[PDB]
DNA sequence: ATCAATATCCACCTGCAGATTCTACCAAAAGTGTATTTGGAAACTGCTCCATCAAAAGGCATGTTCAGCTGAATTCAGCTGAACATGCCTTTTGATGGAGCAGTTTCCAAATACACTTTTGGTAGAATCTGCAGGTGGATATTGAT
DNA sequence: ATCAATATCCACCTGCAGATTCTACCAAAAGTGTATTTGGAAACTGCTCCATCAAAAGGCATGTTCAGCTGAATTCAGCTGAACATGCCTTTTGATGGAGCAGTTTCCAAATACACTTTTGGTAGAATCTGCAGGTGGATATTGAT
């Protein structure tokens, strides 16, 4: 499913980052990075979720996971 | 016993808009075992919060009127915060829907 | 037939996506990825849509910032093309 | 019934820009911001009280928290506004 | 006056894992800082968990979730095992 | 006759003391269950044992009896999980040797 | 009543900076590094010390303790082990 | 009979191995104490310090500078140099989120 | 580097779907009055450390010479990545049930708190016990001039 | 491609700084009894997600062409390292007052507790208001020909 993060989507992200020219190896590399990132946040989110004995991951669970990893997010509280 | 003195909220007595009583209760619920909260502590907290809210709303409303629109958006909040040295240092959180402040490094322009 | 020279459309894209704020990843593949990842942690998980949306805002802000740092590393080496060694240097200095 | 800071944020907005409104998503961001700063100040005030082996969080703890957590000029102005508020509240 | 520390317990554990080894006072100071650090991380996250789920008691359940949150991978698995063992042995009395 | 809670839990770390400390760092009117202190003690004891195991290994591969800050640093920075858990400065611990390949003569 | 303290950032000598770079695995050092390093160090120290003194003044002491420095370092994300 | 000379860089690498194998502090101790007091007294006059506070400050400063040099060296090598330059420090600190 | 040709960007427009704001009710929270307690400030004072000064020798900083070799500057080809036409499929969008969790209320057995009392595990400082820092010298490895 | 010079590696050594034990008390852990709280089991109930189904457009996959950027190659001036003379200031330990933390006791200003009243903030629907989808026309920018 990681391949659903397509090359044009990665390029748009790089463009918002001010990147002008992109090596062909970037896309696979970026997917790897994203995968790690996502795992960590999700690992903590579901942890909060099983502590509450729920079966639905809430926005609050995600926000707490991101704050606990030093990546606070505003606007979903 | 005909007349009571009119009730004045602690917010109004301190000249604040932010809710002193509510903040006092939250402060008591963040204190340790046997913890106390002083009379003026919630008033000070309320004033700090109101001041910082006023600063970001000021800058974001400036960006809002300099874009010929009524409502402050996440975009305006992000522009205001990232464009202010102190606010940018105080607020490192992600502002969802705010994007980035436009910038292209000089060596990339044709 | 008209042709832009290599780099003109790229810079146009930079200005376009830096003045906008919408999400840049398609929603269904990202939601599919989120659920696949979550299923190696707890079975029959459900998600509020706002949980998926918060995750996508976080991931996209993270990747944009990473690309800013990667670009600084590429520029440092007197290049304009970002390469994996640029990502790797940025992530090492970040402590990732 | 969920609490929020929206009505007070809107009051402050109408004070600084009487003509301007705010979108609900920006109001959500302001709420996250207010809650964030509040738990930073409370955490540090509680820690200050405990380092010096006290149980009361007083406005003095809040002031030192503000000096610790806020950058430079902001901290100065914040310390002023808080002091002003307290002086008007006790009068 | 009497300032408490974790030194005697650190030394007992040392003798359990390396019966032959000692420890310098500055390394003991590092160990004391480490134990206090991990204790405040656990206690902070356990009180937060209690408040998110609106319980007023910090129970072993809050401690276990805190450990899963704060510890990497294998460390967490093994820590959860030791904690569970201690709790079941304490209640068996 | 008094039986220590540490002994009751089969631990070396002090369960009662840790209970008092937990009780003095939770929210106002907060209560702490006994087994919360037993679990916390077990966690701290396990992490101490893990760090000490690695540090004594480094100490014994350097032919000395006593663990020093240096051995703690070699032990923590040499294990990826401990390294990621402990970001603090180890006073007196120095650095793990490393010279990048492009610098050697 | 001590002698006036002036210009002590220059006491971070070029050999001391070089030894630090060496522990950092650095083999060759431009001549401009030393001043740059002094600048960086000074900012770092200012920030840490500014917080330590804040803790000291809150406690109504006139002695900066090791705990105050430890708390200031923790508040700046540079936790230190071995002094409290 | 010519006097012995090591080639440029041989002693540098020897110094790297020496100071990476050791743990002593590398800044002289009294000049660092003077620096700490000069800075602290421009915040509040006639402060005193415990000896351990000054030593904790020095451990932190030296750990910070060693780390900064590790990253700066990564930046210099990244640009195919062996010499660290100010732009390397500035790039490291920018990516660190400092300044 | 001024043209003529071509392409994109960026204001401005309207009409209406939907977002903001307004309005009214009502649990819950804030405020008041009154009584009662208590954390910590103030004032002592003992007594640690802290600031400063002192001595003297050598470890180390400084300033200089000189040349190896690094960074910087320049050229350029091949090979990668940008741009674009084309055409196909994944995502998007809109709708519909209903399955299955959350959220809420109630309610005791079970858990935790707290005063008082007994008892000992844990600490400070002294007294013992002993690694290991440095000091020294010979084997081995590395280095740089021939 | 054989050595002299110099460093490194690696045993061996001992005295005293520091690691470990011993000693005497006492702060706090544990036991008991009694009071108070609460976690969670039980039983509901709308309302969010999930599953399914469907059409179609725009966003993506692909293949082609070529421009230009990256990496390699080459030259060289001057910058930084290595080595050394010189001499100062850092290091280590002790003294000396005394500043200022700690420890202790007392007593209010300041905080909590509790009953009751007043007020407010959240919610949902109505009433307003506004950005936004597209479309257009002019501003601006790029590209190739001289
Ligand atoms: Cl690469
Ligand atoms: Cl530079
Ligand atoms: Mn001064
Ligand atoms: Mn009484
Ligand atoms: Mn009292
Ligand atoms: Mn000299
Ligand atoms: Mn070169
Ligand atoms: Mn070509
Ligand atoms: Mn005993
Ligand atoms: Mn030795
Ligand atoms: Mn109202
Ligand atoms: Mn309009
Ligand atoms: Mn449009």
């Amino acid at each position: 499913n990681i391949q659903g993060i397509t090359k044009p989507a990665i390029r748009r992200l790089a463009r918002r980052g001010g990147v002008k020219r992109i090596s062909g190896l970037i896309y696979e590399e970026t997917r790897g990075v994203l995968k790690v990132f996502l795992e960590n946040v999700i690992r903590d989110a579901v942890t909060y979720t099983e502590h509450a004995k729920r079966k639905t991951v809430t926005a609050m669970d995600v926000v707490y996971a991101l704050k606990r990893q030093g990546r606070t997010l505003y606007g979903f509280g | 016993g005909k007349a009571k003195t009119k009730a004045v909220s602690r917010s109004q007595r301190a000249g604040l808009q932010f809710p002193v009583g509510r903040i006092h209760r939250h402060l008591k619920s963040r204190t340790t075992s046997h913890g106390r909260v002083g009379a003026t502590a919630a008033v000070y907290s309320a004033a700090i919060l109101e001041y910082l809210t006023a600063e970001v709303l000021e800058l974001a409303g400036n960006a809002s009127k300099d874009l010929k629109v009524k409502c402050i958006t996440p975009r305006h909040l992000q522009l205001a915060i990232r464009g202010d040295e102190e606010l940018d240092s105080l607020i490192k959180a992600t502002i969802a829907g705010g994007g980035v402040i436009p910038h292209i490094h000089k060596s990339l322009i044709g | 037939p008209h042709r832009y020279r290599p780099g003109t459309v790229a810079l146009r894209e930079i200005r376009r996506y830096q003045k906008s704020t919408e999400l840049l990843i398609r929603k269904l593949p990202f939601q599919r990825l989120v659920r696949e990842i979550a299923q190696d942690f707890k079975t029959d998980l459900r998600f509020q849509s706002s949980a998926v949306m918060a995750l996508q805002e976080a991931c996209e802000a993270y990747l944009v910032g990473l690309f800013e740092d990667t670009n600084l590393c590429a520029i440092h080496a007197k290049r304009v093309t970002i390469m994996p060694k640029d990502i790797q240097l940025a992530r090492r200095i970040r402590g990732e | 019934r969920k609490e929020s800071y929206s009505i007070y944020v809107y009051k402050v907005l109408k004070q600084v820009h009487p003509d301007t409104g705010i979108s609900s998503k920006a109001m959500g961001i302001m709420n996250s911001f207010v809650n964030d700063i509040f738990e930073r100040i409370a955490g540090e005030a509680s820690r200050l009280a405990h380092y010096n082996k006290r149980s009361t969080i007083t406005s003095r703890e809040i002031q030192t928290a503000v000096r610790l957590l806020l950058p430079g000029e902001l901290a100065k102005h914040a310390v002023s506004e808080g002091t002003k508020a307290v002086t008007k509240y006790t009068s």
